[PDB]
């Protein structure tokens, strides 16, 4: 199950860098 | 021939719904 | 079609296999080539298995892929046969199950139009066992079983299963209703290895690289009891001569490749290779006389010459008899007289294409249990040939004989009577030779009975005799020879021609002046009577 | 006909009815396709398609096999010389055969009937037991040998012995065929030595009735009988035939005249050598030395046979 | 001819030739000629003999002669384990870089 | 991985705190 957790944490970081930069 | 498994669970409070709709209505 | 557009027979490469293939295809193949409205009038249902049952060295992993791309077959999936095996409860009957996905998603979604699917097993005997608990290997028997003519319905998928051992099989695999058909592959006859000679000598003849001395007739005649792999390494070993031939002259200078090119494999390069780098599995083998007749056959007297006629006319009779395929004979002497080499040579003047000896020599150590696998094993391998000779060798020491007690190990002398009366599939021939020192006790174990004759090697009792003896060996010079012919003429003497040799050599260490007077000192000491 | 498929057949079962049909069937259809390396179908002879007996005769003979029927390879495997009359004992034997399994096919209150045949080595009574077998056209026959036990520990051996049972306990009739019981105990002079837990279970497998009134035939064979009194199992037997060997010069020229060998003078100065005196050999011996005999040249023969006789026509 | 002095292994020399003799004679031939043989290289070969006779160097200087790469080194007692079979397990790891260069590069 | 992650939860309270301000 480790698989859609490394999927769902790398979209996380993704999203979450981008939508704080774009914010900033 | 034997053996059995196991499982366990973490912390993980990711709740990346409700965050998607915040940062959503922050970008609008 | 169901079958490519294009495919034709030669081409396959397979060479021998004509009536299997024939009846593979009659059998499990006539009713997918025949239009479908009168198949569907039939109302019949294909064959779903199919078990193909060889000897080690006949690569029926060949014809397994090579009919599997003579149908338009998808990708034939392959197990080696071993995996599929995990330590964790449950996994394998999961994992065999997901090998049908595939099949049931298309019977579900279409029918009688969905495509064929082949699955290629390696070695069901790995796992596929008698179902007695025997561990993981009785629940996936199960599963497989549930799932070949299961609760449901199956109509497009084959089975291909390739064993060495048949016999071995679970039965309830092995029904009129699953893998029904189930077919032989053996060793090849001439017409064969001409065949996969000329299939494996094609591209060398093509860029006339192939010298015009060779023949392949000749070598195919001379080529006996041999497989498809040993054939193709000799033909690879002959290509590695020729070419180290080479290695030595024109690449080692880096002079003109043109000699070089000149390469050519001739016929020394084949009758070189053919005795020193190939030893087949069920053919004879030239080192175990040499390392048995350690100083050769010397003519003593005259009962050498009646025991090798008896030999040779034993060796007719089973060749040339048609009511009688299994012949027995004991040879039988006094210690140290000679038996094994006798033996070891009138098997080698039979010219048998298949022959082996068995010595205890080879199992130091072993078990009772071990010692009768080895000796089925010997017989099995035998079996296979049309013509085959077996020696058996210090009977007495395989049944662990001491005159205390008795004792001895009854299982191995059941097995051995057993087997002595044991005939061969029909049509193929067999010689037994057996070897002993104690001919009394072997009969007071009822065991002569089995044996169909028996021959005496006596020992030498004559002066005369031993006289000549030593001229032959060349030894001693001739007043030596007077006095010794001078002083044993008048007495009698018995002794094995074995403890003779090792006599001569003891007295043949000390000073020239005192061997003759040792020599005879000795004889006389070592010396008795019936 | 179906009749004559029904009776031919027996103890088959459902799955082996429908597998005998397809067959049929894919030798009918295959006889129209002409095609060795290139795949091809002679639509033209597809029109008319129809399947004959020989399908079915054929199928039976080559392809089918039932599991729990009588096969015909083990009668091949054992009589591989027939059988001959050479004398009178043979009809005996024979017609007391047929008399007890008359006895057992058409009796109650005896639903159990052994019986023993002993004699002296290489007199040949293993054949005439597969003989005796062959002729009670019993649904199911079995044949049960050493010959495929070598190797073998104990309870190996006993739970063949009750797989064996167990199968024949599941007809309406049976017959068995216990082979060389000397062999299957283990026996050897010295000591003697053997193995008590086979001749336990043989012993109380001689008694087990099959279940609700269902036939059985046991025919067991032996060499030394002397040791089987010894051991009280002759109790279990019901009855005991013999098969005697050759006596007399007479029978010895008859039996030279029916193999097809030595004849004309060579037959008469045989004549003149064995008429006066006794014989005793066994026919297995007897073919062994006639087949020996042959290899040398055609003057010779007749003397080297005769040293032979001499020499192995002991205890006259 | 080879080469086999001053680099480690001393004591073999005559057995350098008689192994290259029997077993490289295909990978030293230019290859054009070869594959017009269409002949296979042979896939293995045996080393045995008393213990500490220099085997593992007589090993690593033919792998390191042939160009080919790091070889995978590994022993037998190792390779053994209690879970119903985990061996094939060991046994099939070392496979893969073979595997993988046969799918990608081919030929 | 995880690593990954604890820098970029450190990375986004400071945003957050600065977002703040
Ligand atoms: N003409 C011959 N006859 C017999 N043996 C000969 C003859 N010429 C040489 N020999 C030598 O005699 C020896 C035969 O020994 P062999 O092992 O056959 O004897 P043996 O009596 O069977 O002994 P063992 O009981 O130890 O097996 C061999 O060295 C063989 O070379
Ligand atoms: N009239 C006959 N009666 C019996 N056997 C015959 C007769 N004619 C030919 N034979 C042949 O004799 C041989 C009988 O040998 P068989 O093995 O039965 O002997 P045996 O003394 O019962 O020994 P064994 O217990 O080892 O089987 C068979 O080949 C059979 O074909
Ligand atoms: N009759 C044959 N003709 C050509 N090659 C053969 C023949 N039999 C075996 N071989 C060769 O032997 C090799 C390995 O055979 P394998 O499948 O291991 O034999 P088996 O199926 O008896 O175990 C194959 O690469 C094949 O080329
Ligand atoms: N012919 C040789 N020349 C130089 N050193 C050697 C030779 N043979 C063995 N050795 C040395 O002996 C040691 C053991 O050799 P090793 O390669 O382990 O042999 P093995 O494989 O038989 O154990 C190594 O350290 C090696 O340097």
């Amino acid at each position: 199950r480790a698989d859609q957790l490394a999927d769902e944490s790398l979209e996380s970081t993704r999203r979450m860098l981008q939508l704080v930069e774009e914010s900033k | 021939i034997s053996k059995q498994a196991l499982s366990e669970i973490e912390t993980r409070h990711s709740e990346i719904i409700k965050l998607e709709n915040s940062i959503r209505e922050l970008h609008d | 079609s169901i079958i490519n557009p294009d495919w034709n027979f030669e081409k396959m490469g397979i060479g021998g296999l004509d009536k299997e293939f024939s009846d593979i295809f009659r059998r499990a193949f006539a009713s997918r080539v025949f239009p479908p409205e009168i198949v569907e009038q039939m109302g019949c249902k294909h064959v779903k298995g199919i078990l193909l049952y060889g000897p080690p060295g006949c690569g029926k992993t060949l014809l397994a892929r090579q009919i599997g791309k003579m149908l338009n077959a998808r990708e034939p999936k392959v197990v080696n046969g071993p995996e599929i095996l995990n330590k964790y409860v449950g996994e394998s009957e999961a994992n065999i199950r997901k090998l049908f996905a595939d099949a049931e998603e298309e019977q579900r979604r279409l029918g009688a139009n969905s495509g064929l699917h082949i699955i290629i097993f390696d070695e069901i005997d790995a796992i596929c066992k008698q179902r007695g608990s025997t561990g993981v290997h009785d629940t996936v028997v199960n599963q497989l079983l549930s799932k070949i003519d299961g609760v449901e319905q199956l109509n497009n998928i084959l089975v291909i299963g390739m064993t060495n051992r048949p016999d071995l099989i679970d039965e309830a695999l092995l029904r009129p209703g699953r893998l029904e058909v189930k077919m032989e592959i053996g060793l090849p006859d001439e017409k064969g290895r001409l065949q996969i000679l000329h299939i494996h000598t094609a591209r060398m003849r093509g860029h006339q690289l192939l010298s015009a001395d060779v023949d392949i007739k000749e070598l195919a005649v001379e080529t006996k009891n041999f497989s498809g792999a040993e054939l193709e390494g000799l033909v690879r070993a002959a290509q590695s001569t020729a070419m180290n031939r080479h290695i030595k002259a024109s690449t080692k200078v880096e002079v003109d490749m043109e000699k070089a090119e000149s390469l050519q494999v001739t016929r020394g390069d084949f009758l070189a290779s053919l005795e020193n780098d190939i030893k087949p599995a069920f053919g004879t083998n030239q080192e175990d006389y040499a390392s048995y007749i350690m100083n050769g056959i010397i003519k003593w007297g005259d009962p050498v010459t009646r025991v090798l006629d008896d030999g040779e006319l034993l060796v007719q009779q089973t060749k040339n008899s048609d009511r009688t395929p299994l012949v027995s004979v004991l040879l039988e002497g006094p210690p140290h007289s000679g038996k094994t080499a006798l033996a070891a040579k009138i098997a080698e003047e039979s010219n048998f294409p298949f022959i082996k000896i068995c010595s205890p020599d080879k199992m130091i150590g072993f078990s009772e249990t071990a010692k009768c696998q080895a000796m089925k094993k010997i017989f099995d391998d035998a079996y296979k040939s049309q013509l085959s000779c077996v020696v058996v060798d210090d009977i007495e020491r395989l049944l662990d004989y001491v005159p205390i007690g008795p004792r001895f190990s009854n299982l191995v002398l059941q097995a051995l009577l057993v087997l002595l009366k044991k005939a061969p599939p029909q049509g193929r021939k067999l010689l037994i030779i057996g070897t002993t020192s104690r001919k009394d006790v072997l009969q007071e174990m009822e065991m002569l009975n089995a044996f169909s004759t028996t021959i005496h090697v006596p020992n030498i009792a004559t002066g005369e005799q031993l006289l000549e003896a030593l001229e032959l060996l060349g030894n001693f010079k001739d007043k030596e020879r007077t006095t010794i012919a001078q002083q044993v003429k008048g007495k009698k003497v018995w002794i094995g021609i074995k403890k003779l040799l090792m006599l001569i050599e003891m007295s043949l260490q000390m000073d020239p002046e005192y061997r003759v007077r040792k020599f005879l000192a000795l004889l006389r000491e070592e010396g008795a009577s019936p």
